């Protein structure tokens, strides 16, 4: 408990503040909000405030229900740019229904439920610290986006420099005055691709960043008439942008994925979430990479996975160990994508590592061989698998899969598999330029 | 139920 | 009793008004008003102004007839948008006859006699919450408005968000500066289109806040170089806008709509109440459709009414339950739209819930099976029935029902039908682009 | 009587 209700209302009342945008994400990762004046804040800290649920489930939503607005203290954030005429502050809320009970289909909620089985099963923490990447994109006349990215950079190189501009310098300073832990920022290996790293918190503490993060680089990159954008491959030939995860699980001791006397200095307990977690990406491949676009990331070449295995040191793995031990052991999982909602990947990836070590499942021995080198037949003898090509294979896999179903839940399941369905199939009947270039003349 | 279609 | 003479005379002594606005609402829900300087305001106070009652009718006036303006204290608000040179300040006027008696004409007098004949059968008052939705479009360069949305947002979408722009964040500041209850604000389906949420006020209280808040709105987004519109369809394929309302009936002991030991916690008041509004919901539709353009909104696919029915949960329901139970007990009319007169709309709809309340109807089982899914023939043989298509059934249906013309008024109800047989016409015999279009090359 | 007409 960081905040009360009467320190929320002292902060209210000191900084003058007459906006409260009590804000969610939805199942498609949306981040929404009500919009309540100052005067209406007492109602907003005694759960009273209805709202329609339905927006939750998208634009797949049918009839209106109603639900409550259960706000979280310790999420109030001022934000800076909000002139003289009263201020603004957010706080993440909470889903519930009328009868007093959580809402299954808020991802908050079931991200919630998946983290009180694990503290069930015996750990305290889920730590998480996400490596989000984004590009940056010169506006036009009319404040459009164009194709045009505002610096031919390099990685970890030093192109934007000093006197002006440097909207990454700009974009972190405000992210620290605003109450964010950021490790280091740099230059990703694509013209124009950025990549702030944050401090590692708990699960909702970092999914919370993460919107808060989103929404902040946006607001800024407007202001200095850039768009910034987290889409997975927004251009062809060139890198993608990934939001790698590096996990971690805490019991009382300490570390639970640290052995002194292990091999590789890792416990079972990090073997076994080691053997969950390559057991089912097939299936939750579909939830850490949501958008058609994502699976044109996944290609070969540009350093994303692409392969079912892990390993300590290898060009592109699924799952990499970083060398650092002790309190700071933990596995990093590479396929995740800036589009992919936190709640619903942390979920599943947490309820296949709970599995695979209720199951105490043996992970595959590590490959560092390039496996690049050989052809699909010659390593699918071993335990080296592809990842699902496109999006209606992710979904075939997801419908198969009944633990990622029970980490999902059956409402946002349904709500997903409908969304997605409906996405690949306006995707698979559009006519796409390149099918003019290609066949018009010839044909 | 399909805005987007 | 909120304000007294002396009262309003030292208001307009220290706030420096030089204006003084005696508005009022036609029969077609337009505001009028008579200007006066603050030297009149005495006599504006002693009901001693006269004026032509005659544009209450609106364009079907005939002859001119002297009306009295008495006014109403309570209403006294004073502008913030008035520079330096004097304010203005205006006060929601009630229309009287030379002999001292009400005008039975007026939409105000004639909601007043309904609530005295609902206060005759022993209930106290008639608690509303209008939910009304605005689209907000780009004006030119000669300040006219135009087709273009001013974003393209979704259903509670954090669309307009922060630096600068963002009208309904600045009209909700100005409201609340103003004096109004304003409870939340949020982005509808439509892009740009927006919906705020008033607290529940008493019925005379609520339409002058739903007139006050047309007016505010307009006013602002003309301010910001935008046109704010409450036309129910401004353009096809797209969510229509319209004016939920929420009613309770209160009695001494409290919600009389609330029994914790009926079906539902509802109590037999209250099912006799959705009796009545569903009985002559084909009689009240063009009352509270009043306009052409009403009906291209009830067409099925957009979450609008189309058929009689009510339901706790359902997509699109002509009359719908809240959850929420206790003094917040309220039935929920959803075929009300922005452009109908808020007085006449409570009148008829007070006057249908009193008949069925006396007759002690038994209102149908409720609908969960989502009727679009039949035919119309598959449904018709249960008691679900179709709204009127046009606006010229609406008048037939109107024309056939004596509870609504009772709850109207002989004069209202024969200069209502008048200008809406006129306006009828006009649309009949025009020649729409649309014709053109489809057969001026065909044929 | 009839402005609109
Ligand atoms: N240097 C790197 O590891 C970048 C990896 C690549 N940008 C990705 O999104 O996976
Ligand atoms: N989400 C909603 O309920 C909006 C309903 C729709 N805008 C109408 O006018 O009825
Ligand atoms: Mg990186
Ligand atoms: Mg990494
Ligand atoms: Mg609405
Ligand atoms: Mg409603």
């Amino acid at each position: 408990a960081k905040y009360t209700k009467e320190d929320i209302f002292r902060f209210a009342d000191e900084q003058n503040v007459k906006f409260i945008r009590l804000q969610f994400t939805d199942i498609l990762g949306i981040i929404k909000n009500v919009e309540i004046p100052v005067s209406q804040l007492k109602k907003a800290l005694d759960n009273k405030i209805m709202f329609d649920g339905s927006s939750i489930e998208g634009f797949v939503r049918i009839e209106e229900s109603d639900m409550y607005l259960f706000p979280d203290l310790d999420t109030w954030v001022v934000f800076p740019w909000t002139a003289e005429k009263g201020k603004v502050a957010r706080m993440i809320c909470d889903i519930y229904n009328p009868d007093m009970t959580p809402f299954a289909g808020d991802p908050r909620a079931n991200l919630k439920r998946v983290l009180k089985e694990m503290e069930e099963l015996g750990f305290t923490e889920f730590n998480l610290g996400p490596e989000p990447e984004f590009f940056l994109f010169k506006l036009d006349e009319n404040r459009r986006p164009t194709l045009e990215l505002n610096d031919s950079g390099g990685y970890f190189d030093l192109a934007p420099t000093d006197l002006g501009e440097n909207c990454r310098r700009d974009i972190v300073l405000e992210l620290e005055e605003m109450g964010f832990e950021i490790e280091a920022s740099h230059h990703e290996v694509a013209p124009g691709q950025h990549e702030i790293d944050f401090k590692y918190e708990d699960a909702i503490t970092a999914c919370d960043s993460i919107q808060t993060f989103k929404l902040v680089v946006k607001t800024i990159a407007r202001k200095h008439g850039l768009h910034a954008t987290f889409m997975p491959k927004p251009l062809f030939g060139v890198n993608g942008s990934g939001m790698h995860f590096n996990m971690s699980l805490f019991n009382e001791k300490g570390n639970a994925f640290f052995d002194e006397s292990g091999e590789l200095e890792l416990s079972q307990t990090a073997y076994h979430f080691l053997a969950g977690m390559l057991k089912h990406a097939r299936g939750y491949t579909a939830v850490t990479n949501p958008t058609i676009n994502s699976f044109k990331r996944l290609v070969p070449g540009y350093e994303a996975p692409c392969y079912i295995a892990w390993s300590g040191k290898n060009r592109s793995p699924l799952v990499r160990v970083p060398s650092s031990r002790g309190l700071s052991t933990r596995l990093e999982l590479r396929s995740v994508d800036p589009s992919a909602n936190p709640y619903l990947a942390m979920a599943v990836l947490l309820k296949a590592g709970l599995s695979g070590i209720k199951d105490e499942l043996t992970p595959p021995a590590p490959v560092d061989r390039n496996i690049y080198g050989m052809n699909e037949e010659e390593r699918e003898a071993t335990g080296i698998y592809d990842l699902p090509e496109s999006l209606g294979h992710a979904l075939i896999e997801l419908e198969k899969n009944e633990i990622i179903k029970d980490g999902l839940g059956e409402h946002i399941f349904e709500h997903f598999i409908e969304a997605k369905t409906i996405e690949c199939d306006m995707f698979r009947t559009a006519v796409h330029p390149w099918e003019r270039e290609q066949y018009l003349e010839i044909y | 139920q399909l805005p987007r279609f």
